[PDB]
């Protein structure tokens, strides 16, 4: 694998990773509004 | 009183004792078959036929069986062909159980791990009658798998890092498909080629050369590897001699 | 960018995708096992 | 790959395929044709043999008749496979040792499935077709007939099974040890004894006092493997027919103190 | 007495320890320092087993039994009349097995062959140790080792396997059974093929690797090879022993419940849980 | 006759006879496993 | 297999299969006369 | 119609025959299993 | 093995599959006349 | 239109037919399992 | 095989998939008129 | 677009089809197992 | 293996995956209309 | 600060990530095994 | 293994392990606020 | 410092890491077993 190939893989790979993390964060936010998963002192 | 034969005997016990009799006979037969090579036993010192045996010696050794070979020859087992009593070694003690000490160079004298059996001076033959083990030059049809690394052209190195030579050919087996021997061109005395067993050689993986490491012997022992009469075929006796010489490295390499 | 110099980008992609899918499947099965987060046969909070 | 079936192979495959289809269809019908329930209970599904009241005759299809048909077809397929492996060895101008070693396993299979039920008069205690059903048949057989541990032929079968494992662990290890001397060419060593066979025999002699040859070790292995199933089949046949309680038999014959 | 080809191999050297002192043969047996230790431990253990038989109630060989100390003793060494004899015999047997393996290593060194045979015997030693040392140690008492008796160790096997409702449902025990049956089947096939090639019938010529491969290809569809079969057999036997060790480690040290009840997870899977 | 140029007559006949014999045996066993059609243990209709 | 051999084998095969089917049909007719195998509205 | 140049005629016909027979046997077994269509048992309707 | 033979195969295959399907349809008609397999709202 | 250059038409058709047959058999088995859609037994609605 | 054979293959594949999907849709329409498979709020 | 030069579009498509079919089958089996979403055996909402 | 053909492969792959995702979204909307799969705090 | 001459970088990075992942999984399962730190089930302080 | 490329590893490896440890410390701090894992004399 | 020539400076590090990690795991599991030092359950003194 050449240097330019590695750099291209890198930039579009982090470009695809940012979208993946954004989608995961949005889904987890929706799940949190649905039902939070961190119990309180007394519990749920 | 379901299975009772007598007051105490019953059918299960009778069948068990019948099996015991049969198993004793089977052990006798299996030992008979075990004694088809190397027997009768010889005296440790004199070499005359003498051993501590009982009344079962009549049944101990079976009549020689004949193996019919595709070449027309026959091999008898037991053949009663003993090795020479005198060997190039001397016992450390006069007792029968004492070990032997090599007189000179054990690797060349072929004693201990360097010893080999006096097999027939004939190469192994395939179904078609052609010699089984030939170099890749004589067998253009065969080829090494593309997923594997061709040992040809790879340096041959020993356990201490000394380079013994380079692989110039591979000796294959046509009967059972496998690589048997590696033809190595020695660095010292250029033009001299020695056979190298495949089973005693491991590839060193990621070395950027995949050096074919030989843990058996050192670099200086490659010059004394037994030679072969023909350049395209190897007899059984020469085969054994080469494997025996290589197998003795673990014991006589540092001596 | 040198991570792709060490590792085959194709193999890295395949392994990362397989690992992510297996982890997602495991977490989903764990959530289904739990009573609170079982969204199919949902139970009251 | 290059599998030679022939007429005997075609027969055996057809018979065994019919038996497999019958067994699988019965298993799937037992869960009312549910693929989900079939996957859920696949281990627990089984095709039970007919009850004792039907004797050796044909039971109704829903009450063991399918088991009888499948068992007969499987037995015919296995016997035809034995004939196949006999004829292949004969065609290749070789010995029938493989066929006669398979004969011992066939003897044990028939003793478990057909011969013992024939002696007892009914198929009630035959082995059902199913993983957990046949494990439970094993457990219930031992429990009903005293303790199988106390069956001397079960003792011998276990001894020969352990001996088969021990002998293969010895033989494979020895051949790998002498593999650097051409030991893997066993028939070539038998025909022309080499340093590999010599060193293997000498190692075992120096270890345990006695040794075998490159052919006689295979004779030992063959006989151990055959005797495992042969002694086991003898024990199965003698169980219940002549000995109703193996623990009581052992107590009578000194294997255990009297309760 | 020597074979017809033994004198040239009976050479000096190859000992791991002891030097020339023990480099000698008594009859066919190679002695070695580890052989001297093997004889020491074998005589000690056999004499103590006979002593336990004398202490016992019967002289019947089947009913002779040396029992481990009670579970109440824990891992503490017990009095010789209350399981201490069993502990001494256990450790003497362990020493004898280790010395036998090292003697085999010395013989391998002398003959210039591989160590696969002592390596494989190491698995049998490991299984024995797991049964008498590792499992009782992780279980908390020496009383969980099997008694040294012809029948009482079978009774121990039965009781231990029925403590978990049904031992047939142990997942690693199923794999051990599968590999044990496969080892016997493969041994029968290998011996049969080698004997059929070496003995092709009266009036016939000995066959070779071609015929050996062709026979099993034609019959079952594929072959393994000349050394592949031995490697497969060794791996099968060792894997059977390893999975037996695993099932015994799981049964009581890790899992204490019913093995038949352990299988409810399969019926509780989400795609079938109705 | 076109069919016999493709299929070897020996193999075709051997396969057909095996299949027909197995089918006939299965049908006879099925009939024997029924109350109505069991001729060796005949009952009322 | 020659054309003539194939034709003659086809002729023999047709004759044999016709005879086999005729025998099977006669056996089935006898079995149906003895006991029919198609239940009516109220069974057998 | 040129399908037989793609698929071997012999193997195609043999596999089709095997598959059709397997399907027919399975359907007949299902009919035997059911109560209404069990012609051998002959339940009332 | 040739296209010219493929013409004749396809012809005979069409004829044979038509015969097979006609026999199947006739048998299905007979079975439907005997006992239909589509239940009404209230079962059979 | 370029699929028959990329994929082998001989293998693709066989795989598709096997997949479709397996899916149809699975769905029919599930329907037979269900009470409402078991056409052979015919439970009342 | 070749490009023209691929043209013909695509034509026949489209026609056969159309007939397959049409038969499937007609069968599903018949099954829906016999017994629908979408339960209501209370059940069927 | 770059994906298809490193990943063969003959193996990627087959893997995608098999994985998607397996996932769809798994989800459908889960829905059949659950009580609320079992459309073949309709229960109360 | 070649850039132009891989680019047009991406074009047709996007044209297919968009249709697949649209069909899946429509099916999920219909299933949500039938029976929603997100229980409330009191359950279903 | 030159460990990477001794150990192969690829094997080191494929052996240190697996170790960390396995340790994280083990610690998460251990937390699930305790009443206090089980965030899925949920209990009092 | 070249010394310069090895040093470049060392540098980026150090940066990445520092990021990993910072994230782990943040997570452990959040868990400490949630529920501390060090009991007192009276327990939890 | 010559012990690093005596022993492989790679196998030494690997063995030391594997020994220290296993010792740490054993000690931590022993502490978890003990009631006083079980930080997860957190028993009172
Ligand atoms: C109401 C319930 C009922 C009922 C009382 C009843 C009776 C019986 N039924 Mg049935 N059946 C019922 C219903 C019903 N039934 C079928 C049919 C049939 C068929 C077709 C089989 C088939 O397709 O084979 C498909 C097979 C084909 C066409 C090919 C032949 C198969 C072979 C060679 C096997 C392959 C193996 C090899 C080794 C290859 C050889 C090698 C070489 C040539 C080189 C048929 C011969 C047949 C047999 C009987 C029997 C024995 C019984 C018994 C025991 O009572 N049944 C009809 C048909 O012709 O369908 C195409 C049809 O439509 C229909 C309906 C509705
Ligand atoms: C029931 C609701 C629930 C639930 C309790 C839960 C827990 C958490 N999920 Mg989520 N998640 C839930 C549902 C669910 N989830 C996802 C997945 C994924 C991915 C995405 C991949 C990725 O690269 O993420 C990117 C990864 C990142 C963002 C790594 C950053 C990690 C950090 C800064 C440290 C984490 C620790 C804390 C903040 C401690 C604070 C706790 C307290 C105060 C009490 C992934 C690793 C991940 C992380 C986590 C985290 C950090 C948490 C915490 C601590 O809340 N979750 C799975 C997936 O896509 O796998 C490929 C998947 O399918 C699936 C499902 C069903
Ligand atoms: C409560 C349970 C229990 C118990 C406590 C206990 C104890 C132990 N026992 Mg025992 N046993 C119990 C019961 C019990 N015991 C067995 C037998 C044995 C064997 C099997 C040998 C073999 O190779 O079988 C295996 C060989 C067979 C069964 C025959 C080979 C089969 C062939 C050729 C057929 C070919 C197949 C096809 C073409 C595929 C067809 C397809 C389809 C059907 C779908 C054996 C050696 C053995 C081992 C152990 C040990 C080591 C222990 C320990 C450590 O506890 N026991 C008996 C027998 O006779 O074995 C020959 C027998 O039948 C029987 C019973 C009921
Ligand atoms: C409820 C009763 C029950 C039950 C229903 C059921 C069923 C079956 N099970 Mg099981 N089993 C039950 C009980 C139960 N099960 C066993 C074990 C197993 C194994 C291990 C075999 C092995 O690898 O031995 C490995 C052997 C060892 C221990 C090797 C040690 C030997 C050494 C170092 C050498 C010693 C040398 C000398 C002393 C010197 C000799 C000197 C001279 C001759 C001069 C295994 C594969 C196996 C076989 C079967 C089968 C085939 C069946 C059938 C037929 O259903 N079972 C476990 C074990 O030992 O695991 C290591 C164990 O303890 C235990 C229990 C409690
Ligand atoms: C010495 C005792 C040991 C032993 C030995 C042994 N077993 C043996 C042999 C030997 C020596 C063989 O030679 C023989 C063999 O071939 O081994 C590879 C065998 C064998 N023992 C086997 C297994 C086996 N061995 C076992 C064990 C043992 N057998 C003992 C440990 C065990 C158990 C329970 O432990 C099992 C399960 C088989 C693998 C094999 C015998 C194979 C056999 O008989 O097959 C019968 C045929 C069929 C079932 C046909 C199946 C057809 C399929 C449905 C395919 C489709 C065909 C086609 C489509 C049909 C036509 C359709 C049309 C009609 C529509
Ligand atoms: C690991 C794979 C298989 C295996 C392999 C294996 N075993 C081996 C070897 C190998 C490769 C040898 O090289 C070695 C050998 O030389 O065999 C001839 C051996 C061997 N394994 C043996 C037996 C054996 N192997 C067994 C099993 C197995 N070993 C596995 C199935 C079994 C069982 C139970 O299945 C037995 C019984 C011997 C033939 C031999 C061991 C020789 C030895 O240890 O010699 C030194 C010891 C003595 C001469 C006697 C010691 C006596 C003690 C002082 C007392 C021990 C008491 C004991 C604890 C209980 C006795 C009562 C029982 C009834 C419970
Ligand atoms: C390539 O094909 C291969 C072959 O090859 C061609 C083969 O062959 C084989 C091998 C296989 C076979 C031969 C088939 C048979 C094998 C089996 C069926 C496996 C089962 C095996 C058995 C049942 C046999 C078990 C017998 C054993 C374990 C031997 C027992 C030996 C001893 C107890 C003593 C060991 C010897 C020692 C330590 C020294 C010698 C001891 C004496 C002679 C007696 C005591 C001596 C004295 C008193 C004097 C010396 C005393 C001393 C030094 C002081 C000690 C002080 C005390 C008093 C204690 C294989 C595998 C192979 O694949
Ligand atoms: C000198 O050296 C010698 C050779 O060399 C020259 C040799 O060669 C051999 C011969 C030895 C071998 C070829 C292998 C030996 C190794 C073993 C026995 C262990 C491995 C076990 C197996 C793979 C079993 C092999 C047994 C077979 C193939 C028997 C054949 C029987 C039939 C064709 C009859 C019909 C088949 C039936 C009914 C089942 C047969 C059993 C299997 C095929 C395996 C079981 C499979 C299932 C039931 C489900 C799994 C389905 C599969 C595998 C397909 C889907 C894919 C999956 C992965 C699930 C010897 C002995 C030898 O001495
Ligand atoms: C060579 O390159 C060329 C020139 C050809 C250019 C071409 C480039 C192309 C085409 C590139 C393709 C790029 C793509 C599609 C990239 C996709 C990247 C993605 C999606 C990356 C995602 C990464 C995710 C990571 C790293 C996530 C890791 C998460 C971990 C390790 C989480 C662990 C969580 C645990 C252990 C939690 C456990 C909790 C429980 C309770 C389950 O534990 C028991
Ligand atoms: C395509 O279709 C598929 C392949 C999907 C169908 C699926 C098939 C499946 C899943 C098949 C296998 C299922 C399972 C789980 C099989 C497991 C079988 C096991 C483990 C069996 C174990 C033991 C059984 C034994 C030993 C039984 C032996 C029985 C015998 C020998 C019976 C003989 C009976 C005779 C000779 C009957 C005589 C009476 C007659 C018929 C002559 O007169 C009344
Ligand atoms: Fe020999």
């Amino acid at each position: 694998i050449t240097e330019g190939e590695a750099k291209e893989f890198h930039k579009i790979f982090t470009s695809s990773i940012l979208v993946f993390f954004g989608v995961a964060a949005f889904a987890h936010l929706l799940v949190w509004i649905w039902r939070p998963w961190v119990p309180g002192p007394n519990g749920y | 009183n379901k299975g009772d034969i007598t007051g105490y005997m019953d059918v299960a016990q009778v069948v068990l004792y019948a099996f015991w009799i049969f198993f004793a006979g089977l052990i006798i037969y299996l030992r008979r078959e075990d004694r088809r090579e190397g027997y009768p036993l010889e005296d440790a010192i004199s070499g005359k036929i003498n051993s501590l045996q009982g009344l079962g010696s009549v049944f101990s050794i079976a009549r020689p069986k004949i193996f019919k070979l595709k070449t027309g020859a026959t091999y008898a087992a037991p053949n009663f062909k003993r090795d020479a009593v005198a060997i190039k070694a001397t016992r450390t003690a006069p007792t029968a159980g004492a070990p032997f000490e090599p007189t000179g160079n054990p690797m060349t004298d072929a004693v201990g791990p360097a010893a080999y059996a006096l097999r027939d001076e004939l190469p192994d033959l395939t179904l078609g009658g052609q010699p089984a083990i030939v170099p890749l030059r004589v067998a253009p049809t065969f080829s090494v798998a593309a997923e594997d690394t061709d040992p040809r052209g790879l340096p041959v190195v020993d356990r201490k890092g000394a380079v013994a030579g380079k692989v110039t050919d591979l000796w294959i087996d046509r009967a059972s498909i496998a690589i048997r021997y590696l033809e190595v061109e020695l660095a010292a005395t250029p033009g001299r080629k020695v056979l190298l067993p495949f089973a005693a050689t491991r590839i060193n993986a990621k070395t950027k050369s995949k050096t074919v490491t030989v843990q058996s012997i050192l670099a200086r022992h490659f010059a004394n590897v037994p030679t072969i009469a023909k350049t395209d075929s190897i007899t059984r006796r020469e085969e054994d001699k080469v494997m025996a010489y290589y197998s003795s490295g673990y014991l006589y390499s540092d001596r | 960018w040198r991570i792709w110099q060490l590792f085959d980008p194709r193999q890295a992609l395949v392994g990362l995708a397989t690992f992510l899918f297996v982890l997602a499947l495991l977490i989903h099965f764990i959530l289904l096992s739990t009573e609170r987060f079982n969204w199919l046969e949902g139970a009251s909070t | 790959g290059p599998i030679y079936l022939g007429t005997t192979g075609v027969l055996s495959l057809v018979f065994g395929f019919f038996a497999i289809e019958i067994i699988g269809f019965n298993l799937l019908a037992s869960v009312n044709w549910s693929p989900m329930e079939f996957g859920r209970q696949f281990f627990w599904l089984g095709l039970e043999p007919p009850a004792a009241e039907y004797g050796l005759g044909f039971a109704p299809l829903a009450e063991g008749g399918w088991w009888q048909i499948a068992g007969f077809f499987l037995t015919t397929s296995i016997l035809l496979w034995w004939v196949r492996m006999y004829r292949r060895a004969r065609a290749l101008k070789m010995g029938t040792h493989t066929a006669w070693a398979f004969a011992s396993a066939i003897f044990l299979f028939l003793s478990l499935g057909f011969i013992r039920p024939l002696l007892m008069g009914n198929f009630s205690e035959s082995v059902p077709f199913g993983i957990f059903p046949h494990l439970e048949w094993t457990n219930s057989f031992s429990l009903n007939y005293g303790n199988f541990f106390y069956n001397p032929f079960h003792m011998l079968s276990i001894a020969f099974l352990y001996g088969s494992a021990l002998l293969f662990a010895m033989h494979g290890a020895t051949i790998l040890a002498v593999s650097r001397l051409g030991g893997d060419r066993e028939v070539e060593q038998i025909t022309d004894r080499g340093t590999a066979a010599e060193r293997a025999a000498l190692f075992w002699r120096w270890t345990m006092g006695f040794n075998a040859t490159m052919e006689s070790i295979h004779r030992w292995a063959w006989w151990f493997a055959v005797l495992c199933t042969f002694t086991g089949a003898i024990g199965i046949l003698l169980t219940g027919t002549v000995v109703d309680n193996w623990f009581e038999w052992g107590v009578k014959h000194g294997l255990a103190p009297a309760p | 007495a020597l074979l017809s080809f033994e004198r040239k191999y009976r050479v000096r050297g190859g000992t791991l320890i002891g030097g020339d002192l023990f480099d000698f043969w008594v009859g066919p047996f190679y002695v070695g320092f580890f052989g001297v230790t093997t004889l020491l431990f074998t005589v000690l253990g056999t004499a103590l087993i006979v002593w336990g038989a004398a202490l016992g109630p019967s002289w019947t060989f089947w009913q002779i039994s040396i029992n481990p100390p009670d579970v109440s003793y824990g891992l503490a060494m017990a009095p010789m009349a209350k399981g201490g004899l069993w502990q001494i015999i256990t450790f003497s047997a362990i020493g004898a097995f280790v010395s036998w393996a090292l003697r085999e290593v010395e013989i391998c060194r002398k003959l210039g062959i591989g160590y696969h045979i002592p390596f494989a015997f190491g698995f049998a030693i490991l299984a024995y140790v797991s049964l008498v040392v590792i499992r009782p140690v992780m279980m908390g008492a020496w009383g969980y080792g099997f008694p040294y008796g012809f029948m009482t160790h079978l009774d121990w096997v039965s009781n231990t396997g029925y403590q978990y409702a049904n031992f047939h449902y142990n997942p690693a025990h199923m794999l051990g059974i599968t590999l044990f049956f496969t080892t016997c089947l493969a041994l029968a096939l290998h011996g049969s093929l080698i004997l059929s090639a070496a003995n092709p019938g009266k009036g016939e010529v000995v066959k070779g690797p071609e015929h050996e491969n062709t026979y099993f290809q034609d019959t079952i569809g594929y072959s393994v090879g000349t050394l592949g079969i031995h490697r497969v057999g060794l791996i099968l036997a060792l894997s059977a022993v390893v999975w037996s060790i695993i099932c015994m480690i799981l049964s009581g040290p890790i899992y204490t419940g019913s093995w038949p009840d352990w299988w409810l997870w399969w019926q509780k899977l989400p795609f079938w849980n109705h």
